[PDB]
RNA sequence: AUUUUAAUAGCUUCUUAG
RNA sequence: CUAAGAAGCUAUU
């Protein structure tokens, strides 16, 4: 059931790339660093904090 | 227990053991401590950096903590002794080298005082003090004064691969040999460096036997070249790194001054000058037009000077004013495959029904940081008689072929949809650059690149691939002209190796149609008690010595004895060393310089990696064979092999064919191999590797430590303890034994998470049409057949999931029909 | 023709770059050689018209360049633009410790020879 | 935007067979 | 109409 967190994260990063927010590089380095931190996890609630942070990111911008 | 170098009639080698009145002739020389020290000798410092293992590395530890180079509290830190993860270990090694210079100059004052005295005798490396004194005499002989000879081959030859690690000649860059004094200052415009380099060689290495030539075009065979270049690695760290490379010349045409090369000043291959030179051009010819357009001297003068502090490398210029960085795209998710993949009762928790591998994404500054991975390259320079024996043993693994020069009428292209290379890659592809000239022009450019040297420019950009580790690897890309000479100069042997079925080198031949049973029957050929090995080299593309690359290039052109003379081979070797070893490589709009190693885009790359793997294999067997005691091994033939081996290295000057054939017979019979460019399985006799007649894990650990300077962990290597089941990993495949028909056939099967991971992560949204995925999914079904016979049920569930999804895609859009297993079992029938 | 067009494009490549070259400065460095033969790496090093340096962080700028002027390779320089990855001119009075969290790095500078 | 190696599927030509 | 072998082109793993 924790592969669903990874597939939702990779389809949201696929959304967030074509929103064209790559040029502001300072948030983009942190977002790709936390995406790399998502895929190498073993506990769920820490990963749940990571994905609700990424949903806060993709509901934050109006791109 | 210390280390000793022994040349007796009984036992010869370099291993651990259990342990006159000529003094009144040499009593007034400042090199001999007076007779009746330091406790640790110099040869133990030679030995422990050549024979390194963790757990018995205590002697290196008191040798470093004795001489105030380090305290004892840096060593309770975890992970201290590796170059690849501790980059600060090279500083505490670097404090040793002034004692090494005080050793060598004291030997010069020993030898010059010996030759005037009249003593004929042979020098041994274990007799040195660490301060510089020599003390052990007792086997010399008297002669006429001013005519005594030294024999200095063994000391200097075994001393070579630690001088460039400990940086013993970094103190020649001062003013008058004191560290506190300032550095020596040159005029910038010097490019010769001949007279003072020669007096440096007759200061430090004055009594060496064979004549060193500071240039290599004067040289007379194909074995003075390795001699002169192996000395020239060590001497090329003193001189400042501005004054190395291409040169300029002023020429007038069309009322416009130009600039063009006339010769090169290499790190290794000396000084070569162009035999063709013109003062003025009257017209334009297309050969010289390609010569002029291939040169980046036309690009280097029209650029701004660059000072980079991101990396630790040297730079020349930036070609444009504007610097930009690019990003690695992430991938796409197939939700239809996952949506039907949960409908077959799959993807639970509480088990291993999950996924491992994923795509990864990298930032804008990943590319220049991936160039920064060349900082593990070091100046390394190797043994000289050991490499002279290795270069003749490796000839008999490859003298089963036919090869030679060709013409332009009999060249075979594979594809014509490629890239071209800088600066040609803005107008035409490779097909336009074969459509331009004729056959006579390609004969002329073969004849003219045996008379002149050309520079090129390496283009670099990124690639996208599936990984299990968050990392990027980019590409290397070589321009047209050196490759277009390279096809004519090498392509006969390139096709002659890749069309013979069954040999040591296993490239070309195929795993299908019962090929894998022939593979593993050739592995288990004549051995008696077999186990299996296997390893992967840690970042082999990013770090390699330059002597091993040049000696790998010279082996691959022994075959041209009926077409070309020596100078034509010299210009081909000079163009090869100028285009694969030290080329001004570009990384993102800025012209850098490459320190050395293989580019990953040349034509002769993978075969050079195969003969490179053969080179560490045969150096590991000779290093394991020399470093054991002669008073334990039972077989008399092994003992006579040991003594004639050590005599054939360090006491003979020509070649001996009979011992090369006998050593090739031994290494064929008891260390049978199978190598495809990085990855090997070998088949050792397990009665001997506990005794110590052949290599093991630990000898490969030691030889990769001292000659390549990259650590290899114990977790990556492995050893399989069964004859029946095969290798654990071999080119990322797994091996079992399957009953099929009336006998047993080796069916190789992949990782299951690779098969589950290759389908749901596609790299293109346009690829979600099924027109490519029908042959992609049936090729993956061919690749995932041998999970069916496995006794664990979940891989058969994966196989049936793929079968039902193939049936679903065939509904949405026996023997010859692929939707039944009768087609896929016909693929692994051994009869075609 | 393909041959004539590749000769045309290579001809305008080798003729449209002759701006920094065809100068008196190449004559000023080529004259004192013993045979008119100089190493290539010091062809730009005497006659560079500009200098550009990449800077990764604050402390390398504390070591490297201070104020409007500095010295590399026995030559004086004067700094005119400092530019970042968004291609904007970042200012000189702002570069200190107190803004080192906020702005986006690495940076690119440029200058002219005095 | 690299180099080399095999396998499948599709097209077309020549040859042999009824 | 079909089978087998060889050659050239496109496209995939």
């Amino acid at each position: 059931k924790m592969s669903d967190v990874k597939c939702t994260s990779v389809v949201l990063l696929s959304v967030l790339q074509q929103l064209r927010v790559e040029s502001s590089s300072k948030l983009w380095a942190q977002c790709v660093q936390l995406h790399n931190d998502i895929l190498l996890a073993k506990d769920t609630t820490e990963a749940f904090e990571k994905m609700v942070s990424l949903l806060s990111v993709l509901l934050s911008m109006q791109g | 227990y210390r280390a000793f170098d022994i040349y007796n009639d009984k036992v010869a080698g370099f291993a651990k053991f259990l342990k006159e009145t000529i003094y009144n002739l040499l009593k007034d020389c400042p090199a001999v401590a007076k007779h009746d020290l330091t406790k640790y000798t110099m040869a133990d410092l030679v030995y422990a950096l050549r024979h390194f293992d963790e757990g018995n590395c205590d002697t290196l530890k008191e040798i470093l903590v004795t001489y105030n180079c380090c305290d004892d509290d840096y060593f309770n830190k975890k992970d201290w002794y590796d170059f690849v993860e501790n980059p600060d270990i090279l500083r505490v090694y670097a404090n040793l080298g002034e004692r090494v210079r005080q050793a060598l100059l004291k030997t010069v004052q020993f030898c010059d005082a010996m030759r005037n005295a009249g003593i004929v005798g042979v020098l041994t490396l274990d007799n040195q003090d660490l301060n510089g004194n020599w003390y052990d005499f007792g086997d010399f002989i008297q002669t006429t004064p001013g005519s005594g000879v030294p024999v200095v081959d063994s000391y200097y030859s075994l001393l070579m691969p630690i001088l460039t690690l400990t940086r013993a000649l970094t103190a020649e860059s001062h003013v008058d040999t004191d560290l506190t004094k300032p550095y020596i200052k040159w005029d910038l415009l010097k490019y010769d460096f001949t007279e003072e380099r020669l007096k440096l060689f007759d200061r430090y290495f004055k009594y060496w036997d064979q004549t060193y030539h500071p240039n290599c075009v004067n040289c007379l065979d194909d074995r003075c070249i390795l001699h002169c270049a192996n000395f020239n690695v060590l001497f090329s760290t003193v001189f400042p790194p501005t004054s190395f490379g291409p040169l300029v010349r002023k020429i007038f045409v069309d009322g416009v001054p130009f600039v063009v090369s006339t010769g090169y000043h290499f790190r290794e291959l000396g000084v070569v000058h162009n035999q063709d030179v013109n003062l003025h051009s009257s017209r334009l010819s297309f050969k010289e037009l390609l010569v002029y357009a291939a040169d980046p001297a036309m690009h280097a003068a029209s650029g701004n000077l660059l000072l980079d502090k991101r990396t630790t490398c040297f730079s020349v210029a930036a070609l444009t004013n504007n610097v930009a960085f690019q990003t690695v795209k992430p991938g796409n998710f197939n939700k239809d495959f996952y949506d039907f993949a949960v409908s077959k009762g799959f993807f639970k928790e509480g088990s291993s029904v999950e996924l491992k591998h994923f795509f990864f994404a990298q930032d804008g500054n990943a590319a220049i940081s991936d160039y920064d991975y060349y900082r593990y390259n070091l100046p390394t320079m190797c043994d000289i008689r050991q490499l002279l024996f290795v270069v003749e043993v490796v000839d008999k693994y490859f003298d089963c072929y036919d090869g030679g020069c060709i013409n332009a009428n009999q060249v075979i292209v594979n594809n014509l949809d490629k890239s071209a290379g800088f600066p040609f890659n803005k107008w035409g592809k490779a097909r336009l650059y074969y459509d331009s000239m004729s056959y006579e022009d390609q004969d002329a450019l073969f004849a003219y690149t045996k008379r002149n040297v050309i520079p090129t420019i390496t283009q670099m950009n990124l690639k996208y691939a599936i990984s299990a580790k968050n990392r990027a690897r980019t590409v290397a890309g070589v321009s047209i002209c050196s490759t277009m000479t390279n096809r004519q100069f090498h392509q006969k042997l390139l096709k002659s190796i890749a069309a013979t079925r069954g040999a040591t080198v296993v490239i070309g031949t195929s795993k299908f149609y019962g090929g894998w049973h022939n593979m593993l029957k050739t592995v288990y050929s004549d051995v008696e008690n077999p186990h299996l090995m296997g390893w992967d080299y840690p970042k082999c593309d990013r770090a390699m010595p330059n002597m091993l690359r040049i000696m790998a290039s010279l082996v691959l052109a022994r075959k041209h004895t009926t077409c070309c003379s020596l100078s034509h081979r010299f210009y081909r070797l000079a163009n090869e060393c100028a285009q694969v070893l030290s080329e001004m490589v570009m990384c993102g709009g800025s012209l850098y310089v490459k320190p050395g190693g293989t580019s990953s885009g040349d034509a002769t790359t993978a075969y050079a990696n195969s003969v490179f793997n053969i080179c560490q294999a045969v150096t590991a067997n000779v290093n394991a064979l020399l470093s054991t005691d002669g008073n334990k091994i039972a077989d008399k033939y092994v003992r006579n092999l040991q003594h004639r081996l050590y005599e054939c290295l360090y006491r003979n000057r020509d070649v001996d064919t009979d011992f090369v054939n006998e050593f090739y017979a031994y290494l064929r019979k008891h260390f049978s191999m199978m190598i495809l460019s990085d990855d090997a399985v070998v088949c050792f006799n397990s009665t001997y590797a506990s005794q110590g007649l052949v290599a093991s894990i630990k000898n490969f650990k030691s030889v990769l430590y001292y000659q390549n300077n990259v650590f290899m962990s114990e977790a990556k290597c492995w050893t399989e303890t069964d004859l029946t089941k095969g290798p654990h990993e071999f080119c990322s495949q797994h091996t079992m034994l399957v009953k099929q028909g009336d006998d047993y056939v080796y069916l190789p099967y992949p990782d299951p998470s690779r098969i589950l991971g290759a389908g749901c992560f596609v790299d293109d949204i346009v690829k979600t049409d099924g027109t490519l995925m029908i042959e992609r999914f049936v090729s993956l079904a061919i690749d995932a057949y041998p999970l069916t016979k496995h006794p664990n049920q979940e891989y058969a569930d994966v196989f049936h999931l793929y079968l039902q999804y193939i049936r679903k895609l065939h509904d949405e859009l026996n023997t010859s029909r692929y939707w039944e297993p009768e087609f896929y079992e016909a693929m692994y029938t051994p009869h075609t | 023709d393909k041959r004539a067009k590749v000769t045309s494009a290579m001809q305008t490549m080798l003729f449209t770059m002759l701006r920094k070259l065809d100068n008196d400065a190449l004559n000023n460095i080529i004259n004192n050689a013993r045979d008119g033969c100089v190493p290539l790496n010091i062809i730009p090093l005497t006659t560079a018209a500009k200098l550009m340096v990449v800077i990764p962080d604050y402390n390398t700028y504390k070591n490297t360049c201070d104020g409007t002027t500095f010295t590399y390779a026995s030559a004086l320089w004067e700094i005119q633009q400092v530019v970042d990855a968004d291609s904007k001119i970042v200012q000189l009075s702002e570069i200190s410790m107190d803004n080192s969290p906020n702005l986006a790095w690495p940076l690119i500078v440029t200058a002219l020879r005095a």
